[PDB]
RNA sequence: AAUUAUUAUUAUAAAUAUUAUUUUAAAAAUAUAAAAAU
């Protein structure tokens, strides 16, 4: 996929991606004065080149493509991203003591700090718009994220982050304020309230556990 | 890497590749990419003489 | 039964079957039996019966058989197969398409040559057989064999001696009729009112191929519309009326007549003034056609606060005083609409208002009276599933907040680029509506930015979404990449609501449902773009009637200039004439107009359907067909199984005998599609069994 | 036929009364107007045609004995099928086959080399061997040329 | 003479004089050994040239070299295998850890959402049934997540059995070790290695077959039931007393039915017929030990059957509405069941058994008789049928073998 | 041969009727109410039911 | 004889073993092979 990805992908094809020069130049090549000069770059002979070079990332034009832009994809999605880039030997010795790790464990902690900021600066745009339908179970990691990467929680991104990051907050106790009084959410298939006393009680003691450390 | 590479404020690039290129001849290609405008490859034909 | 028909009088020398069915009993059959081969045994059996029946039972059984019709293309395109013998295809029209024209073989011998008092009688009558002469489209036989309107067929036209397309060859069905009913209209009509003066006009126009009625054929009622008023002195003010010249005048605009006297009086006036006063200018308004039209003016009367007919009408008209003229009436038509408090006279005056707008030069005033009277808010209020999304797209201030809308010289929205600045302001995710319907109504100009951010943005079209819905639904699906998009337009929505209710068909109108169900249930969870009524004059080029079928390519010949880095795909079928915009929907010819007229700045967008490069740049795709699944064959006639239905076959079975096994008693060839039985055959020695249901 | 490159929409129809005039010389210029030459906006590729209607055809001249001594040969498939009939010999069959010989004559001088090109300016004339035409509400203006 | 090039697997033709070539039946092409080269690999040992040479060694490093553990180290093993009551109370705690985080379905009309992805907890689930033996298809747990009326019943069957193994022990475990702890002996292998045989279902027991069921709900709820049916049928292991095992063996039956298997689905409802009836019989469960025992004799077309079950299902059980209408509901086929009563118009009903002959089913012009009939598990080419002497089958020309003239034919021994 | 033949040419061998009704075509099928498989009209099983009554 | 191929490799001995490989539901030319007479 040329550009690699357009909105969604972390993947792309900057100055590492070569310039083949010896190959039947595929398309583009509106006219044939295009072989000494294609003067690629101009906006008009590239989006004719761009498109049909490797696939514009469609999974065959009708077959099933992937649901990136929902937040019960991108934040279990970044569970996974410091859940290993940081293993919980490095969270544990960081939460626990306040001892210095090493210098090598310090790089491990750096190396996925400025890791962080990658996933985030490409799959930020996309965060911002399934808020909406974000849900309470997912909308309550995104603090335990910023832990395991060692950064206090609290355009560039870091406008973007504040502002989302205060959204979210309010939606977070909104729904703890929706759950004092809840309605029924199911009066069928689980009319009894069980499993969502511990659950939901053991999330607003989780909810401000990371308060205090945030 | 062996490339002279302007960035016009439309998103527009260009490159002029410089490889064995005199010091001479760089300046030329340095004043050969602010002076296009790189929006139109037109083939200068009596029919495209005017653009409007 | 086997009863409802009579041998014929002398029965051992004619044989042939009479008919004494009721009109009713064969449109109840008409009604309750729609497949095909019940459907030819009623218009056969009603066209032997058509010298008979009484002129409202003709009035009737006519109107009756338009149920099955529709103005939008193909008249009679009943088509059996497409045989693929050599190697492209053509087509064969089944037996109902050989039905109408056996019935309109009937008419022509009824009305023209064995009782031409018939049609003078019932006034009517004619103008139903006009306007179903106009549906079944005889001026045009060719489409009754085409499918695709890119494909013309040549069946019902072009014979060749060698012996092909000899029994379809040259189809003249009508052509004697629909000329003895223009022989009627000139030279009698006493008996004929004003509401058919108008709709014996509107036929002779319809059923012309492009819409010219013949002028002496017309001219022979305008003539008579004039003595109709000549005994009240034209100062008419019946406000029923005063609707006969909306309607007057959207015919002779459909026709091309130019008679500024009909617009001299129902625009009140203003011109024929505003040509007195004058120091030194033209006197436009008259373009004086007084020795054929009678001056008129209506009177102290409403003379204000037209109907929609009336505005679609003005669009036509190119002369800048007549709009501003009739830019006044709108907004007093709004102003009485909105005050009376009635629906369908507030978004039908906007309909057929945007139409109006979409010719004025001066973008700028063309796009402050569309915000000042709510048109993306009462538009959307009808369209079926919209209701919903119409209330949030009015949120209190950003209904349409005077976006930044910077338009340059041209009138092209050259704000590309310099309004994805924005403002700097990143145009508000979600807002308010506790119940998480909060993220916010995607208006094009306030999301252009992310068009940008986009991969592949889709444009919807209203033939797409026909037919089936497997194909949007896929794109629905995508949305969810993030990387891609999808575009409708407040056309297509509106062209989309037509097709909902007005649809031939209930396994069509059905669609359009589900079709328009998801498009509003995807516009108001934030995934897709709606480009508005606003936006849609934004884009638009000023003077140009530019509805859904140019909307979705404005569209795309816009943004495939003011954003070239993403894709554009057009969700339509590929039996849309708006799959080639090059060949339709072409603009006259022109010298200036070169193959560079995509690209360059100062030219309207629409300049570059002369070419082919912008069918280039915007792909087509076939996103995803239903399942290539066969339908159950089953039951229809099979050539091959033909041969058995009276194949004797006793050393076949041995314990469980029955009569005869394949054969399906009272269908043809045991085909249980193909019924027949209880329709009107006759076979005085041969069994039959009654009509049941299956 | 909508077809870009026809162009059926800046119409003028014309009306050529053949009527005492050369049969090798109406079939020139009402090519220039089939063909659309006479048109100062002709681009070879639009073919921008003006309808003309060269009525009372049966009039036509032919100085000389060329009525008795020019053929229409035409040589089919069949050995020995080659074809010779004189323009009073087709005249027995059509005499608007001789004019629309004539046509196909100048049509093709300018654009023999395309099928798209040849037949189509040709279906724009319609012969006609008398006064009765069914273009009366065509309008077709009475070209003025003087040969 | 020599038309192409000079190596062995060239294209165009050759000559003996020229190239003389060494008579190869079939050799490995340049892009590899095709699947026909080795049909000899894999019987003969080398490709059937002979000139080629059998590195058969990478096998043997997949086979042997691997299942090699020498005597001093292969009575150790068994004595570290894990403790598969902990990666019980350890995946069912993980895999609730991600049958939390599934999304909840998509719910927006005009189009059908697509079902939550499943490789989230694919993983652990495959540690929890693999213990058990009880081999559950993702997609009843990926449609139960999907169902708005099964996403919290099944994931609260889940968190209460998981504290009812957390509190308790892994029952169906000791019980196969009180086998080898019962019947007096100082042994009781281990000492059970389960908490900190003659018990009834346990605790855990009941609520493993719940989530089992709930599991199976959402197959059905996809309409997927012969997979269900080996849900269901495998929790059959799990009941010891006659109680729950009825209720188990009317849910096997109560989705035998749908599944296509009319046969078993008597026996799954015949055991219903047996253990039901120990409640009050006003409870809408009463009646429904004896209703599967006769529904599926009136799917399986024998109505006289199915006529006395109904009739005994009345007198013990005063008012099963169900029951009642099966006593009405074949009074509508009378007589056009009993008139029209042969022995085998069988016409097929569901979709278990429409779907299970497209697999499984004999087909056209291969996988019929006439291909390759199998025996003893082994493919024979059509001709050799030890199931029949018709024609083309080598038994037609058997002999006589010198003994006993045993056919009276002439041409035909 | 008298030359080779290009890919449009190999091609227009499956335009004409007699390739297409030798490989791109589809049987009209039905499930045997009895045989349970599928099946075409006139071809019968060989279960005793499935060959007295003909399904 | 390039072969699991046109083949009784026969120096000898011989005479009642059913002693174990040959697809296909059309039409022409051809190819083998076929009632009647100068």
């Amino acid at each position: 996929c040329i550009s690699g990805g357009g909105r969604g992908d972390l993947f792309t094809r900057h100055a590492s991606a070569f310039k083949p020069p010896a190959f039947g130049v595929l398309r583009g090549l509106t006219h044939s004065s295009q072989t000494t000069h294609p003067q690629t770059g101009q906006l008009r002979a590239r989006k004719l080149i761009q498109h049909a070079m490797h696939d514009r990332t469609l999974s065959g034009s009708g077959h099933h493509r992937t649901a990136v832009a929902t937040w019960s994809y991108l934040l279990p999605s970044l569970r996974q991203n410091v859940e290993q880039a940081v293993p919980d030997t490095l969270y544990e010795k960081l939460l626990t003591d306040e001892v210095p790790l090493t210098p090598a464990e310090s790089r491990q902690l750096a190396d996925a700090h400025r890791l962080l900021r990658f996933e985030l600066q490409k799959r930020i745009g996309l965060l911002e718009d399934s808020l909406a339908d974000a849900a309470l179970p997912y909308l309550l990691q995104w603090p335990a994220l910023f832990q395991r990467a060692w950064l206090r929680l609290p355009g560039a991104l870091v406008p973007r982050l504040a502002q989302l990051t205060r959204h979210v907050i309010r939606c977070v106790e909104e729904d703890l304020g929706r759950l004092e009084h809840g309605s029924e959410p199911r009066e069928d298939g689980a009319p009894r309230s069980r499993r969502q006393v511990t659950l939901e009680a053991a999330w607003r003691a989780q909810w401000a556990s990371l308060l205090s450390w945030h | 890497e062996s490339s002279i590479t302007g960035i016009y404020r439309d998103g527009s690039e260009k490159a002029y590749s410089i490889r064995f290129l005199s010091s001479m001849g760089i300046n030329v290609r340095f004043h050969r990419l602010v002076n296009e405008g790189n929006d139109y490859n037109h083939s200068f034909s009596a029919s495209h003489l005017h653009l409007q | 039964d086997l009863v409802g028909y009579h041998v014929h009088r002398h029965f051992p020398l004619l044989d042939v079957l009479g008919c004494d069915r009721s009109v009713n009993d064969l449109l109840a059959q008409f009604w309750n039996r729609p497949q095909r081969e019940a459907r030819t045994a009623t218009v056969l059996d009603f066209a032997a019966t058509l010298q008979r029946h009484s002129n409202e039972e003709l009035t009737r059984v006519l109107y009756e058989l338009s149920s099955l019709f529709e103005w939008d293309g193909n008249g009679l395109q009943f088509i059996a197969a497409k045989v693929l013998k050599y190697g492209r295809s053509y087509t064969v029209s089944s037996e109902l398409t050989k039905a109408f024209v056996q019935l309109v073989d009937a008419m022509t011998v009824a009305f023209v040559e064995e009782q031409p008092h018939r049609l003078a009688e019932s006034p009517a009558l004619l103008a139903q057989v006009l306007h179903f002469l106009a549906l079944v489209k005889i001026m045009e036989p060719n489409k009754w064999y085409t499918l695709n309107p890119n494909a013309p067929q040549n069946r019902a036209d072009y014979t060749h001696p060698r012996g092909v397309n000899r029994t379809c060859g040259h189809v003249t069905t009508g052509r004697a009729l629909l000329d003895f009913l223009e022989d009627m209209v000139t030279s009698f009509t006493e008996g004929w009112s004003e509401d058919d003066i108008l709709d014996v006009m509107a036929g002779f126009s319809g059923v012309m191929p492009d819409g010219k009625a013949s002028s002496p054929v017309l001219y022979a009622l305008l003539d008579e519309l004039w003595m109709r008023w000549s005994k009240v002195g034209f100062v008419l003010s019946g406000s029923e009326q005063a609707v006969r010249l909306e309607r007057l005048y959207m015919l002779l605009q459909v026709m091309d007549m130019q008679r500024d006297a009909v617009l001299d009086a129902l625009l009140g006036g203003q011109l024929r003034a505003h040509s007195t006063a004058p120091s030194t200018s033209t006197l436009p308004t008259l373009f004086c056609e007084r020795d054929d039209t009678p001056p008129l003016t209506l009177a102290q009367s409403l003379t204000q606060t037209r109907g929609p007919d009336f505005f679609s009408a003005v669009s036509r008209d190119k002369r800048a005083m007549v709009k501003a003229a009739a830019l006044r009436l709108l907004t007093a038509s709004l102003a009485k609409a909105r005050d009376d408090s009635d629906a369908v006279l507030h978004q039908a005056l906007v309909e057929s208002g945007t139409e109006l707008l979409q010719s004025l030069t001066s973008k700028s005033a063309a796009l402050s009276f569309a915000q000042r009277e709510q048109f993306d808010v009462i538009t959307l209020r009808a369209v079926p599933h919209m209701a919903d999304v119409a209330e949030r797209l009015a949120e209190q201030r950003a209904e349409a907040p005077f976006f930044p809308l910077t338009a340059s010289a041209g009138g092209l929205p050259d704000t590309a680029a310099v309004l994805a600045h924005l403002s700097s302001h990143p145009a508000p995710y979600i807002v308010l509506c506790k119940g998480r319907r909060v993220h916010p109504v995607r208006t094009l100009v306030s999301n252009l930015d992310h068009v940008a951010a986009v991969e592949n943005v889709f444009l919807l079209h209203s033939s797409g979404v026909s037919k089936c819905v497997d194909a949007l639904v896929a794109v629905a699906r995508r949305l969810r990449s993030g990387k891609d998009a999808l575009i409708v337009t407040a056309s297509c929505l509106r062209a989309l609501q037509a097709a909902a209710q007005y649809g031939a068909t209930e396994k069509r109108r059905a669609t359009a449902d589900r079709a328009l169900d998801i498009v509003s249930y995807e516009l108001e969870a934030g995934r897709a773009i709606l480009m508005p009524v606003t936006d849609e004059l934004y884009l638009h080029d000023a003077g140009t009637y530019c509805d859904e079928d140019l909307m979705l390519w404005t569209l795309a010949a816009y943004l495939a200039r003011d954003v070239p880095l993403v894709k554009v795909h057009t969700i339509m079928s590929s039996r849309s004439r708006a799959r080639n915009p090059q060949h339709a929907l072409r603009g006259e010819h022109s010298p200036l107009t070169s193959t560079d007229d995509l690209y360059n700045k100062s030219t309207p967008l629409l300049q570059a359907l002369r070419s082919k490069e912008l069918r280039a740049v915007t792909h087509h795709p076939v996103v995803q067909r239903p399942v290539r699944d066969p339908p159950q064959t089953l039951y229809n006639v099979n050539p091959i199984r033909a041969r058995f239905v009276y194949r004797r076959d006793k050393a076949l079975f041995d314990k469980y005998h029955v009569t005869a096994r394949n054969l399906a008693p009272g269908f043809s060839q045991g085909a249980l599609n193909s019924d027949l039985r209880a329709l009107g055959f006759y076979t005085p020695d041969h069994p039959q069994v009654p009509y049941t249901p299956l | 036929m909508s077809k870009q490159w026809l162009c059926r929409e800046g119409e003028r129809w014309w009306l050529l009364d053949a009527r005492g005039q050369q049969l090798p010389h109406v079939a020139k210029i009402a090519a220039q107007y089939m063909t659309g030459q006479h048109r100062p906006d002709f681009t070879p590729g639009m073919m921008t045609g003006d309808h003309v209607v060269i009525t009372n055809i049966k009039d036509a001249v032919m100085t000389g004995d060329n009525w008795i001594r020019v053929p229409i040969t035409w040589q089919t498939a069949y050995p020995g099928g080659k074809y010779r009939v004189r323009l009073s010999e087709m005249y027995e069959r059509d005499p608007c086959m001789v004019m629309w010989w004539y046509l196909k004559d100048e049509v093709n001088r300018h654009f023999v080399r395309k099928l798209k090109t040849r037949t189509a300016p040709l279906e724009k004339a319609w012969l006609y061997e008398d006064s009765v035409h069914p273009h009366a509400e065509k309008n077709p203006r009475p070209l003025v040329w003087t040969d | 003479y020599q038309r192409g090039s000079w190596a062995p697997g060239s294209k165009h033709q050759k000559h003996m004089s020229l190239n003389p070539t060494m008579y190869l039946y079939r050799f490995a092409g340049p892009h590899g050994p095709g699947p026909y080269v080795m049909k000899y690999w894999w019987t003969l040992g080398c490709f059937p040239t002979g000139i080629e040479r059998p590195f058969r060694l990478p096998e043997f490093l997949a086979s042997y070299q691997q299942q090699h553990v020498p005597i001093e180290v292969e009575e150790w093993l068994q004595c570290f295998v894990k403790n598969p009551y902990e990666e019980l109370k350890d995946a069912t705690s993980s895999l609730l850890k991600c049958l939390e985080e599934v999304p909840i379905r998509e719910n927006t009309r005009g189009y059908r959402s697509i079902e939550s992805g499943v490789s989230s907890f694919a993983a652990p689930l495959a540690q929890f049934e693999r213990q058990l033996n009880v081999r559950v298809p993702s997609l009843a747990v990926r449609a139960a997540l999907g169902s708005p009326a099964l996403r919290e019943r099944l994931k609260d069957d889940l968190f209460e059995y998981n504290e009812s193994l957390s509190a308790c022990g892994s029952t169906p475990h000791r019980r196969l070790a009180r086998l080898a702890f019962d019947e007096p002996l100082t042994l009781p292998g281990g000492i059970n290695n389960s908490d900190d045989p003659n018990p009834s279902t346990s605790d855990d027991e009941k609520k493993l077959i719940r989530l089992l069921t709930t599991f199976s709900e959402g197959c059905t709820l996809k309409e997927d039931y012969e997979s269900a049916f080996s849900l269901l049928s495998s929790s059959l292991g799990f009941s010891h007393d006659d109680n729950t095992d009825g209720v188990v063996h009317s849910n096997a039956s109560a989705a035998a039915i749908l599944g296509g298997l009319y046969k078993e689905a008597e026996f799954h409802g015949r055991q219903a017929a047996l253990l039901e009836p120990q409640a009050m019989s006003s409870r809408k469960s009463g009646g429904r030990g004896y209703v599967l025992w006769a529904t599926a004799t009136a799917y399986q077309e024998d109505f006289d059957r199915a006529s006395r079950i109904v009739e005994k299902g009345l007198e013990v059980f005063p008012d099963n509405a169900d029951l009642k209408s099966i006593q009405e509901k074949l009074a509508g086929a009378v007589p056009a069941a009993s008139s029209a009563s042969p022995l085998c118009t069988r016409m097929v009903r569901s979709k278990g058994q429409q779907a299970r002959a497209l697999l499984h089913g004999s087909g056209r012009s291969f996988d019929n008789e006439f291909d390759w009939v199998v025996f003893k598990n082994k493919l024979y080419p059509s001709k050799m049928n030890p199931s029949s002497n018709e024609m083309g089958s080598v038994f037609r020309r058997v002999g006589d073998f010198g003994g006993h003239i045993s056919t009276s034919r002439s041409l035909e021994p | 041969p008298k030359r080779k033949k290009n890919p449009m040419q190999l091609r227009r061998k499956t335009y004409g009727l007699h390739f297409k009704e030798r490989y791109l075509k589809l049987e009209e099928w039905y499930f045997c109410p009895l045989c349970a498989e599928p099946k075409k009209q006139g071809e019968w099983c060989r279960r005793e039911d499935c060959r007295q009554i003909k399904p």
